[PDB]
This record gives C-alpha cells, structure tokens and sequence, in this order.
C-alpha cells in the first residue's frame, strides 16, 4: 500500500531495529532449551554435578535474560508507537482544522471520532507487533526445524504435519476475513453515528416512535448480525489453529511418531530429547502471527484511511498577498456539484452600515455569511475584506476581522465564561460580565448556583433563547470590526429582542454589520436591505423603497402583517 | 467475574454451567497430557521400551478428549459472549428511552456513548478471547501440582506452592496499575467526547480561533491523553516484573524440590527428564496471564459502563391507557411545581384546556413555557403536582399510550441522518402515502420538494445540519403533523420561517382535519392567529389568561408585551 506505507515513513528506522532484535531475542529464548537438551543428554550420560549445575544455571539465567530483553523490546516499541500515535492525532487535528466545512456535515461528528480515535488506535498492531512477530515467526520455526533435521528427519518431517494445517488454516481465515475487516470500519461509524444521533435525539425518539420503533435498534441488529457473521468461523478458525500449534499437540505427535521408532530398532531414545525440549517451542511463536494477519489488515486499512484524509483540499492561503469592509463580487457557491445555492450574488459592506438581508427560507442567506465566514470557499467571485481577499488572509488575520452570530446555538462543555470568552480565552471576568450584561444573560447567569462557573455541557445546557444570547454575548466580546449576525434573536422575545439589538446598534455604531432576520419589523431601520430570494438578490433599497416598489419585500411584509 | 454473570440471559445458564464444566475439564485433561510423560517417558528409556504404548494410547485418548472438550468451550464462549452483546445491547436500546432526562449528564452521556460504542468484536468474543484463556492459563499450573501427586507427593506439592505466588503477583499487578489504567480512560473518554465536540461545533469554534491544537480544547485533552497513556506504559511494567520474578521463583521451588527427589533416590533421571518438559509447560501460563492483565482491565471498564446504563432510574409510569383514543383530551394542570435541581422552574401552575381548543403560551425566555410543554408531554414529571390528561393522571399512563397521545413540535428541530422523507415518515410509520402527502403539504415542505434535487429523497446531515434553519423546521413541523395524536404541543412555531411560510404553517397547524387539542408556543403575534385561549407565563406562574382581544382591551401585560 502507498498511502500505508507513506504514513509510517518515519517508523521505518524502529520497525527494522525490532526485527532485527527480535531476530535475536528469538535466538536467545531458543538458547537455554539447547542447554537443557545438553543437560539431558549428560544425565543420561551420567557426568558430573559441576557439568549439570552449570547448564541448569546457565539455562535459567539465559531464559530470564531473554525475557528481560523481550520486555525491554515490547516497553521501547510501545512507547515509540504512542508517541506516534500522539503525534497523528496532532497531525489529523491540525489538518481538520483547514478542511472545508463541507467535509464536516458530510462526514458526521461519529465519523471524525473513528478517524481521529479508532483508526490512529488501529495502528497500534501494525507498527508494535506485526514486525516482531513476523520476524519471530520466520526465525524461530526455521532455525528450531533446521536443528531438528540434524537431531532426526524421521521426527522432524512429522513436525509439518502440524506446520503446514497451520498454513492452511490461516491461510483461508484471512481469505475468508479479508472482506469483513474490509467492511467493519463502515459498520463502525454507522453503528457510531446512530448512538450519537440516538442520544442527541432523545425527545424524537421518545415521542416519535419510542423504543420499539426506532432506527437505532433496527441497525443494530443488523450490526450485531454481521459480527455474528464475521465472527464466527474467524473464533473456529481461531481456535483451530491453536489446537493444531498448541505444545500438547506438538508433542503428541512427536511421541506418535517417535515411540514406533525406539520400540522397533530404529532410534535411540536419546535422540527424542531435542524434539522434546525444542520441538514444542515453536508453536506458540507461529500463532503469534496467525493472530496477527488480521492486525495487520486492519491496520493497512486505517493507515490508508488517514493518510487519505491527509491528502485532502485544505483551504490554502494562496500566495497573491476599506478598513471595517466586506466586498463580495459576483459570488457563486455550490455546496454540491451542480446544486448552485447562490448566483452572481455581488454585495458590499461599510464601516458604520447596517446591511439586513432578508428574503425567503432557504434562499441562502446563512450560506452568504457562511461564505463570509470562509467556512467554505466561493467556486466563482471574490470576497474582499478591507481589499484583503480572504483566499489571502490567514485565518487569525481573517477572523480577527469579521465576528459572526450563527443560527444554530452552539454551546461548547466548558464554563459560562469559558463560552462567552471562547473567542479570547485570556478575557478578564469583568470583561466577559460586560459583555454578559450588553447580551441581556448576566441577569440569568447570576442565578444559577455556581455563577459563571456552571458547566454548560449536556444536561446542564440552557433555553433557547438564553443560549443564542450567551452566543451574542460571545460574539461581542470578540469585538470585530465586522460582525455578522445570522437569524440572530430568533427564540428571543420581544422585550429581549428589543433590548440586545439596542445593545448591539450601540455596539456597532461605527462598526459593519450584517443582520440577518426573518422578523422584518425590526429590519425595518436598516441602511441599506438586500432581498435575497432563490440565492440571488433581486431587489435592494430602503425599507420605504422596498415597499414603494411592491415586490418581494412587499409581498413579504403583507404576509406578516397580516 | 461477578459483574459479567449477572448479564448473561436467564436462557444461557445452562450454558454457562456447559461451560464452567467443560473449562474445568478441559485443564484437567490439559494437566494430564502434562505429567503422563513421566510414566511415558520412564518406560520408553527404561530396558523395557514396549511398556510406553500403554502411557502412549492414554495420551492419545486425553489430547483427542482435550480437542473435543476445547472446540466445544469455544462453540460456547462465542455463543455466552454474543448472548450477552445482544442481551446487554438491547437492554441499554430499551431502557434510555425510559431513562429520566435528569440522568443525561455530560458524563453520563457520555458512558452511555461508549457503552453503546463497545458493541464491536472486543466485546462480543470476549468470553474466548479473555475468559477461557486466562481461565486456562491459571487453573493449568494448579491442575499439573494436582496431578503431580500421583508422580508424587512432595514434588506435586511443592509445584502448587508456585500458584500461591502466581496470584499473589496476579493481583499485585492489576492493583499497582489500578489507578494509572483508571486516569488513562478517564482521559480517553474525555478526548472523545472532545473530539465529537469539535467535529460537531466546528462553526464556532473556527470563527472564535479556538481549533488549532495550540489553543482548542481537542488539542488540550490530546495532550493530557498522551500523558495518561504514557504513565499507564511505564505503571505496566511492575506487574511484567512481578510475573517474571514469580515465574523464576516457582522455577526455583520445582527444581529443588525435583533436584531432592532425585538426590534422595525417589525419582529417576528419565522421570526427571520429563520434569523438564513438565516444567516448561508449567511456567508457560505464567506468561500467559500477564498478557491478559490489560485486557482484563479494560474488560472490567467496559462491563462497568455497560452496567452503569443498565442501572439508570427509569421514569414512573403506570399501567393505565387513555379512555379516548381518537377524540380531543382535556390538558388539565393542578398544582404543577416542577424544578431543575435546586432551581424552581413551576410555583401552583394550574390551568384548565377545553378539549379541541386552541391554547397560546406566551412570554419571556426563560419564563418556562416550553417546560409546560415538556410536562404534557411526559418527556419531564412534575417535583409534586399531577398532570391530568382527560381526568386520568399521565404518570399512571402506560408509557406506549403515553407516546402516543401527545405530538410535539420541539424548539430545536433536531433530525437524523437520513432521507427528509424517513424523517417525516418516523411521525407514524405506517400512515399510508396520502397522509404522508398532506403532512407535508400543511407544513409547507412542497416548497423543499420541488427546490431540492433529489426531493423528499435529499439525505440530511447529522442532525438537521444539511437544510437550512427553516427547512429542517418545517420538516420537524411535517413529522409532527404527521402522527394522529390528539394533543399537539409546540415549543416553537416558525422561528425560523420567513413571514410568507410563516403565515402558511400557522394556518395549516389551525386547519388540519382531524379534532386535536392544540398548544403552541410563539415570540410573533401573528403565530397566535385566532388562539381560543391564551396564557402569560412570566415567572413560572400564569400571570393571565384569556382571549387574544380581551388581553389587549384590558391592557394587561400582554398588551404590552408587543408594544416594544
Ligand atoms: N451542507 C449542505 N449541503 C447541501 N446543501 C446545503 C447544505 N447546507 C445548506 N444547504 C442548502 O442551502 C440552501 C440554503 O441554505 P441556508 O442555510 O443558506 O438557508 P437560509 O436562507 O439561512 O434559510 P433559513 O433562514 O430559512 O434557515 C438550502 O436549500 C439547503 O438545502
Ligand atoms: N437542561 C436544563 N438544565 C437546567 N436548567 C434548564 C435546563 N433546560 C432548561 N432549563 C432552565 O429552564 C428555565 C425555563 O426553560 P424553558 O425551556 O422552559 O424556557 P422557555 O420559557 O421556553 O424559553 P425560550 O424563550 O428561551 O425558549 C430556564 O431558566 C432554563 O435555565
């Protein structure tokens, strides 16, 4: 694979030094088993004390140090490879930061955790196991069958009875497993998104349908139907295999194969010893891999599966490098391949203007402040910030320009001053409490039980309309020059509506904004009003000009009045 | 042990007790291929080699056993273990539905994300893949001791003396990296949650320059991760180490005890030449249980987490149903105190709804209007009060004619990841497509239809993410519309709706066929368009209540609540 081979570029130097030790600690394991088989071998012979206690000493220190050195191997290689792991995780963190948010809404929240959780995890046998264990394999078989063959061909050959059913069942478990392991990594972030959507979701499925009659419930039988088709003759073939290579097997048949020949006149019974010491070794080493060939798929897979994320578009500050102003130019944007959602859109801010668009539900407003925002990159035109695209402007210098007011309330876990001071983090307390107080929420915050302290997780979590002033207030006390706010005060009531928007024009009296609001009462003072409807402006003036002119605006504010 | 047995079906006993008996004697057949070397071997070098096809045909009879014994305790592991996935899986899809709001904190939502998380293949193998092996590899050295007796005593007893130590070590190594394994996924669950955090507000946490690992929250909890994980790999090597000394001092035991015995005459120098085998194989589990020691813990959390949902409090409920089905039931509440925590949410709210009247709830955020709604609905119940519906208390309903009496319109519309037409279709699933058609049609989604490319096939993101605000409500609008219930509640009417789709879904909510007691919640006056009965929640408590006209004629409150 390149891409799997291209993400562990760096590993190459630690994964041929733990073959090559491996290679060794093998041998050394295997070392003290030849000691033994000396000593057998002169007890039978009847030699000295000195001679049998120093091979048993020597044997026990050799296989202590053996295992020392592979715990020593194992400790180095597991710490390398979460070093590793850490630095991906960094790396994917930093990437999906500059991704289009495209990528985001198409994907899922379930989908990013696989990738930057599970599948990072899912190298871990790939790159701390697989070499080893392969190079164990490929050695200690070898070099144990090679020393058997001169001990006995007779007892040596029976010894790839075993072997070679071993060989085959691993063989056709991973031909068997190849499309499964394959198929998983979708299961698993289906299976993800719908326990992510299930308790988010909780009301839904609480009225709508209950318990029974969810799709939650339903994937998950499917889900648990096809582990139960994968993970079935994956355990037979599993425990197969460690009956074929398990030590009582191998010595079985090395007894079978062996008591004919000494009973009859055709082997010594001394020469049983090395089958009997080392010809047993080896089975748990070859296992080790038998083990280890699904790792090692499922690693591949998850090491292509980031390194294509990786390659992904990334937003990228082009090389081409008025205050207070936004300036699109014949913008045209298409969330999807011939689906355009604005056309030929050309609209230009000012300092201390009050630009309101309305028109429409889904006519692409919020996409338009989207854009703005550089969420996404217009597919035709330019948005000029102070003459600046924003294509140009780094996103510290783009953000620091233009303060945004979402649709949707987004809260993050953390504390009520965590989340109105998310944009500047070192804000004082008094800061945020201005900013608190001019959002019509310090009066709330102050009744809770903690303050400003109280956690806003899941749970914990406010009204509405308390929410989307806590994003007001975080919005000013970011404090732009440019401010963008989408459907802001949508869940708020009229005293409340009326109190933020008069802290919000005191707020910007000589700053750019760009209210966005279905409620046209309240547009009805603004600068200049830009109806957008099907994605393209088709009317742009005053509020009595708008109306004067009996279109869009006027159909619109008839349809309120009522 | 104790926390997994308790979660296997009633149905699967039997095979648990199949398999506890079959795993005893599959290590006892094990243990008995082991020491039969040492008649087997005694005899083959002895003068007399023709005496080893006794020892031989007897080994043959107990590995042929221990192969029949093992494929079986695998047949049943992997069926326990699945039993126990599908058994656990569908408790925790049953029960959270049932689980009161109260109980979804941040934390606790977030182990019932993992423990729904944890259905994958390490959890469902996990009887083979933990328990028989790590079963094996301690009851092996104990079952050789044992039948090293017959060999002889002393050295038999003297093995034993080898698994004193190896549990000692045993739970010397999983109490030592207790703590370390319990801080790494602590910070492993908090890096999740994290992540699904950032991937799911990347919006604002983009314009606020808070996504970088430098200075997000992700980046922060990555890094306390990493720690965590790399004090649990250097806190893992104590119990490698304490193996390995109780492996070389069983060693030690064995060899002088053998050493003795053959000094002394009483064993034989073949004899001790199988012991060597013997002995190998007796050492092999000790090897083979610090494996597991990682698994095992991890095994212990998952377990834990699953358990910890499975115990959650289920909401009350009765067994009553509704005595009218079809027609509109009268919303009563009398005395309805309701609290979050500490905080008073509801202080005596009594009011009385006509049945088939159309109710206005009406007032300032954080008021508590849409908690009213939530208590109608059952979703929340009351802290003392009682919410009647039709006379009969909703706390005595049966939970399935609790849900389905009352359709909601929430504030917030969340969707699923799916078709729009699947996301209109969950209001009642079996409704035919003419119905289907009209929900749709009131709720003003024609217009999506014949915008969007694919049209009641367009797939939404997660949540309602991939339409915009007004369209996902309008589907939300669509789906409630949709179910026959005869109460309609509604959190919030066309927040998000221009004044043209406005004006159509307040109509077409009033104009629905079918006879419903409605009750609807608005910011804008022109959503209470011809209300029967309007209420003014300011504090938690209905300061009046009334027509629209003779609200405004009296000039209460609610006349100048418009007035701004
Ligand atoms: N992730 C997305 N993928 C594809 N299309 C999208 C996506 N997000 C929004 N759209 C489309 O964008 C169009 C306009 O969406 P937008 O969010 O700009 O609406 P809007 O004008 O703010 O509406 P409203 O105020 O009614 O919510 C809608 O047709 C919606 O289908
Ligand atoms: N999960 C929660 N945990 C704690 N308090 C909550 C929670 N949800 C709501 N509250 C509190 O409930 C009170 C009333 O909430 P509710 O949802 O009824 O508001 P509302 O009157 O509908 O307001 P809005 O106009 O903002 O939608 C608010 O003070 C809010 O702080």
């Amino acid at each position: 694979a390149e891409a799997g081979s291209r993400l562990l570029a760096p590993l190459k130097k630690p994964l041929i030094v733990s073959g090559v030790l491996q290679a060794l600690i093998t041998l050394i394991e295997l070392a003290p088993f030849v000691l033994l088989v000396e000593l057998a071998r002169l007890l039978l012979g009847g030699a000295e004390a000195e001679r049998l206690w120093t091979l048993g000493l020597t044997a026990v220190s050799l296989i202590g140090l053996g295992a020392v050195l592979a715990a020593a191997m194992t400790l180095w290689l597991h710490r390398v490879d979460a070093r590793f792991a850490h630095e991906l995780r960094g790396r994917l963190l930093t990437k999906l930061s500059r991704l289009p948010l495209g990528w985001f809404t198409r994907r899922g929240s379930a989908s990013t955790k696989q990738l930057v959780q599970d599948d990072t995890l899912a190298l871990h046998y790939l790159i701390t196991h697989a070499i080893p264990d392969a190079v164990a394999a490929v050695v200690a078989p070898v070099a144990v069958l090679v020393y058997l063959f001169v001990a006995d061909w007779r007892v040596a050959l029976v010894l790839f009875i075993p072997v070679l059913v071993y060989l085959v069942l691993m063989s056709v478990m991973t031909i068997q497993s190849g499309s499964k392991i394959a198929q998983a990594p979708r299961w698993a972030e289906r299976m993800g998104g719908e326990a992510g959507a299930f308790l988010e979701g909780q009301p839904v499925i609480r009225i709508f349908g209950g318990a029974a009659a969810s799709r939650f419930r339903r994937r998950l039988d499917d889900y648990i139907d096809f582990l139960v088709s994968w993970q079935r003759p994956f355990v037979g073939k599993k425990t197969l295999m460690d009956l074929v290579t398990r030590p009582a097997t191998f010595l079985w048949i090395i007894l079978v194969a062996g008591v004919p020949l000494v009973v009859t006149g055709r082997m010594d019974p001394v020469n049983l010893l090395p089958f009997l010491l080392l010809g047993t070794t080896f089975g748990a080493r070859l296992l080790g891999i038998g083990y280890g060939l699904s790792g090692i798929q499922t690693g591949m897979l998850a090491a292509r599966r980031i390194q294509t994320v990786l390659d992904e578009p990334e937003l990228v500050v082009r090389d081409r490098t008025r205050p207070g102003t936004v300036e699109l130019d014949r913008v045209s944007f298409e969330y999807r391949p011939g689906v355009p959602v604005i056309r030929d859109v050309t609209l230009t801010l000012r300092p201390g203007t009050v630009t309101a668009l309305v028109g429409p539900s889904g006519s692409g407003k919020s996409t338009l402040a989207a854009l703005v925002a550089r969420f996404h990159d217009v597919t035709q035109g330019a948005i000029r910030v102070d003459g600046r695209d924003i294509r140009t402007l780094t996103a510290d210098e783009l953000y620091r320009r233009v303060g945004f007011v979402l649709q949707d309330a987004q809260l993050v876990h953390g504390s009520v001053a965590e989340n109105i001071a998310l944009a500047e983090p070192d804000a004082g307390l008094e800061r945020i409490r201005t900013a608190a107080r001019d959002a019509q929420i310090h009066d709330r915050i102050t009744r809770m039980p903690d303050g400003y302290d109280s956690v806003l997780g899941a749970g914990s979590a406010l009204s509405g309309g308390e929410r989307q002033r806590v994003t007001i207030a975080r919005a000013i006390l970011a404090d732009t020059p440019v401010l963008v706010l989408d459907q802001a005060t949508a869940f708020a009531d009229p005293e409340s509506e009326y109190l933020v928007q008069q802290a919000i024009n005191r707020l910007t009296r000589d700053r750019t904004v760009l209210v966005i609001a279905h409620r046209l009462h309240t547009i009805t003072h603004a600068d200049q009003i830009v109806v957008l409807d099907d994605g393209r402006i088709v009317e742009v003036g005053t509020h009595d000009e708008l109306l004067a002119a009996g279109g869009r605006y006027r159909g619109l504010w008839d349809s309120g009045r009522y | 042990i104790r926390t997994l047995l308790r979660l296997v079906p009633a149905e699967k006993r039997g095979a648990v007790a199949g398999y506890a008996v079959l795993t005893l004697l599959s290590v006892l057949l094990r243990a008995v291929g082991a020491v039969l070397l040492i008649p087997l071997l005694a005899a083959l070098f002895s003068d007399t080699p023709s005496d080893a096809w006794l020892w031989l045909g007897w080994l043959t009879a107990v590995t042929l056993a221990g192969w029949v014994t093992d494929t079986n305790t695998a047949r049943l592991g992997f069926d326990l273990g699945f039993a126990v996935l599908s058994r656990t899986q569908h408790d925790m899809a049953d029960r959270l539905p049932n689980v009161a709001m109260s109980w979804f904190t941040p934390d606790n939502t977030a182990t019932a994300r993992q423990a729904i998380a944890a259905t994958g293949p390490e959890l469902a193998g996990l009887v083979v893949n933990l328990l028989t092996p790590l079963i094996g590899a301690a009851l092996l050295p104990a079952a050789i001791g044992v039948a090293l007796l017959f060999v002889s005593v002393p050295l038999g007893l003297a093995a034993l003396a080898g698994v004193a130590v190896l549990f000692g070590a045993l739970a010397l190594s999983g109490r030592l990296s207790r703590a370390a394994d319990k801080v790494a996924g602590e910070t492993n669950s908090a890096f999740t949650e994290r992540i699904i955090e950032f991937a799911r507000t990347q919006q604002a946490l983009r314009a606020a320059r808070r996504v970088e690992p430098a200075r997000s929250q992700v980046g922060s909890a990555l890094a306390a991760q990493h720690g965590a994980g790399l004090r649990l790999l250097t806190m893992q090597i104590p119990g490698q180490v304490l193996f390995s000394l109780a492996g070389q001092v069983a060693l030690i035991g064995f060899r002088g005890m053998a050493v003795w015995l053959t000094v002394r005459g009483q064993l034989g120098v073949p004899e001790a030449i199988a012991l060597i085998v013997v002995l190998v194989r007796y050492l092999e589990p000790f090897a083979a249980i610090a494996d597991l020691a990682p698994a095992l813990e991890t095994t212990r959390a998952t377990l834990n987490r699953i358990q910890a949902v499975l115990d959650a409090p289920t909401l009350p409920a009765g067994r009553r149903r509704l005595d009218r089905t079809g027609a509109a039931p009268s919303i009563e509440f009398d005395d309805v105190r309701f609290s979050y925590g500490d905080e008073v949410v509801l202080d005596g709210v009594s009011f009385t709804l006509r049945p088939g009247n159309t109710t206005a709830i009406v007032g300032p955020s954080g008021s508590g209007k849409t908690t009213i709604l939530s208590l109608i609905a059952g979703l929340q119940q009351p802290a003392s009060g009682r919410v009647l519906l039709d006379g009969v208390d909703v706390t005595t309903l049966d939970p399935e004619a609790r849900r389905a009496a009352v359709s909601v319109v929430f504030q917030h519309p969340y969707l699923f990841d799916g078709t729009l037409r699947d996301n209109v279709l969950v209001g009642d699933p079996e409704a035919d497509p003419d119905d289907v058609t009209a929900a749709m049609r009131l709720a003003r989604v024609d217009e999506l239809l014949d915008r969007l490319p694919d049209g009641d096939a367009t797939v939404v993101g997660e949540g309602g993410t991939a339409l915009s605000g007004g369209e996902r409500q309008r589907v939300s609008i669509a789906r409630a519309l949709l179910k026959p219930a005869p109460v309609l509640l509604v959190d919030q009417a066309t927040s998000a709706l221009d004044n043209a789709n406005e004006a159509a879904v307040v109509d077409a909510l009033t104009a629905d066929p079918r006879p419903r007691t409605r009750v609807i919640v608005a910011h804008r006056l022109a959503s209470i368009r011809h209300a029967d009965r309007v209420l003014f929640v300011e504090a938690g408590r209905v300061v009046e209540d009334g027509a629209i006209d003779e609200l405004l004629a009296a000039g209460g409150r609610f006349a100048q609540f418009w007035a701004q």
